Formats: structure tokens, C-alpha cells, sequence
């Protein structure tokens, strides 16, 4: 899909696997122009700590 | 679940905003949602489909057709994916009045 | 994932089956990724034609089988500003 | 321990190459060695240089 994906290879426990990796801007981007506040991650997919 | 049901959330704030830019009810109030127990958890996510409609109807104020199951798991930019245990789902919906 | 933002950071297409891989440190150098076989086997499996590794790993790459590597196209690299430039022509 | 492994694996390399092999007397050198052992694997090099 044009705007957020890139196909990541990946060694799991079985074999190699070509894990997709997808993205979703999460909200509206310019409710404000000129308010300045950062736009942090919202990480998932049972990630490990690391 | 607890991450499946967010990620379905960001893709149903995604799909409304990219379908009907006026309203903007979904980006911006508290909703309340309920997710009654039963699912077997590694077939848990398998209702997925379902959350991502449910939030859209509360856009829209808008009854979905009725007797209308669905199931499916989601993605986020909504690649439905395959899904297990076909036979007892089929059998249970057809005791429910299901017609499609 | 850097590449996975910055598509989205431009609303700009990948390069069409590009499989890549590889970590990149907080400057944009490239540092070397295990399980490179297993990995490109798979590569091959999906039907990707464009594979791109870190540079400091392409010793291990010319020792797979002629037939695995048929087909492929690898372009090795080491910072990332070259990953950049051949994803978005 | 480990150099332990290499010196063992390079040494009785050269006895598969004596015992059918060619050569009667195998000669290691250093350009040689990558064939019995292998590539090198650590190159240890700092990475940034400026």
C-alpha cells in the first residue's frame, strides 16, 4: 500500500518469514498550525522491551 | 486482545477521517466499549471485524443490517485475515436468526 | 521502520518488493544482522526482487548457491542516506 | 577455549586433504586459511572514523 508499508524479512523460530511492517497517522494532523506539540508512537504488536 | 482492540481503534479513527472529513465525532469523545467474554484467546482476535463496525455505527447513528453476523481479523489499513474454527461459528449463527 | 515512517512522512510509494533489513543507530550508520540464509531464503520464497543488506554483511552473501541467488538483485549498503535514494528514485 | 576449536578444525581439515586428498605434505599460509576456516567473521574496526 503506497503510503505505509515495507516488507521486512524476518528470522523467527521457524525459518525466515516476510513480516509486513503498516503505519496509520492516528489523528488529524493540523487541528493547529502553530500550536507545537510532538507526536509520539503508539507501538504494538506484543512487542518485546528491547 | 487488549492491543487488537487498538489497533482496530486507530484504523476506524483512520477509515472515518479519510471517508467523511466533517464529522469528526470519533477523534474526539470518550467511548465506553464492551467486549463480552467467550472467545478461546488464540482465537480471541477472531471478532476483530467486528469492533471496527461497531465504532463506525456509533459515528453514524446508523443500524448496520440486521441479523448480519461477522467475524474476521483486522489489520491496520484493513487486510482482513484468515480465521479458524469456521464450522461451530457457522452452526452457532445459524441458531441466531443469521441470514448473511 | 525508518523507511516504513518515512513513506508515510511523504504519502510517497516504496519501490515495489524491495525487502530490506538491518539497524540503524540514532546516526544513520548501518550495523550487521544475523541469520542472513534463512532470511533471503524467504526472501525468495515471496516472490521479492530488489533485497537490500548492510554493507558490513555481504561477506557472508556470496557464499550461498548460484540458483539462490539468481534472480536477485542485492544492493549493499552501509549509511543510510544510500537505502534512502534507491527506495524512492 | 575456542581458539582450542579453531587449531583443531584447521589441523584435521589438512588431514582430510592428506588422507585422501592430494597433497602429501599440506602448507598453510594466510591467504590459504580462508579456504580451511573459512571467512573471517569479526572485523573490529571502530565505525566512525571522522
Amino acid at each position: 500500500t503506497p503510503p505505509g508499508v515495507v516488507m521486512g524479512l524476518a528470522w523467527t523460530a521457524m525459518g525466515g518469514s516476510t513480516l509486513f511492517v503498516e503505519t496509520s497517522l492516528r489523528r488529524p494532523q493540523d487541528k493547529d498550525a502553530k500550536g507545537d506539540k510532538d507526536g509520539s508512537l503508539e507501538v504494538t504488536g506484543q512487542l518485546g522491551e528491547v | 486482545m487488549k492491543e487488537s482492540a487498538r489497533i482496530a481503534y486507530t484504523f476506524a479513527r483512520a477509515f472515518l477521517m479519510q471517508h467523511a472529513p466533517a464529522n469528526d465525532y470519533l477523534v474526539t469523545s470518550h467511548i465506553h466499549l464492551h467486549v463480552p467474554e467467550g472467545a478461546t484467546p488464540k482465537d480471541g482476535p477472531s471478532a476483530g471485524c467486528t469492533i471496527v463496525t461497531a465504532l463506525l455505527s456509533l459515528a453514524m447513528g446508523r443500524p448496520v443490517r440486521q441479523n448480519l453476523a461477522m467475524t474476521g481479523e483486522v489489520s491496520l489499513t484493513g487486510k482482513i485475515l484468515p480465521v479458524g474454527g469456521i464450522k461451530e461459528k457457522t452452526i452457532a449463527a445459524k441458531r441466531a436468526g443469521v441470514t448473511c | 521502520i525508518v523507511t516504513a515512517l518515512l513513506s508515510l512522512a511523504m504519502g510517497r510509494p516504496v519501490r515495489q518488493n524491495l525487502a530490506m533489513t538491518g539497524e540503524v543507530s540514532l546516526t544513520g550508520k548501518i550495523l550487521p544482522v544475523g541469520g542472513i540464509k534463512e532470511k533471503t531464503i524467504a526472501a525468495k520464497r515471496a516472490g521479492v526482487t530488489c533485497i537490500v543488506l548492510p554493507a558490513e554483511n555481504k561477506k557472508d552473501f556470496y557464499d550461498l548457491a548460484a540458483f539462490i541467488t539468481e534472480g536477485l538483485e542485492v544492493h549493499f549498503v552501509e549509511h543510510y542516506r544510500e537505502i534512502f535514494d534507491i527506495a524512492f528514485p | 577455549r575456542n581458539l582450542q576449536k579453531q587449531v583443531e578444525k584447521v589441523l584435521r581439515k589438512s588431514a582430510y586433504k592428506i588422507v585422501s586428498g592430494e597433497a602429501e605434505s599440506v602448507e598453510v599460509t594466510p591467504e590459504n586459511l580462508q579456504d580451511f576456516v573459512g571467512k573471517p567473521v569479526f572485523t573490529v574496526e571502530r565505525m566512525y572514523d571522522v
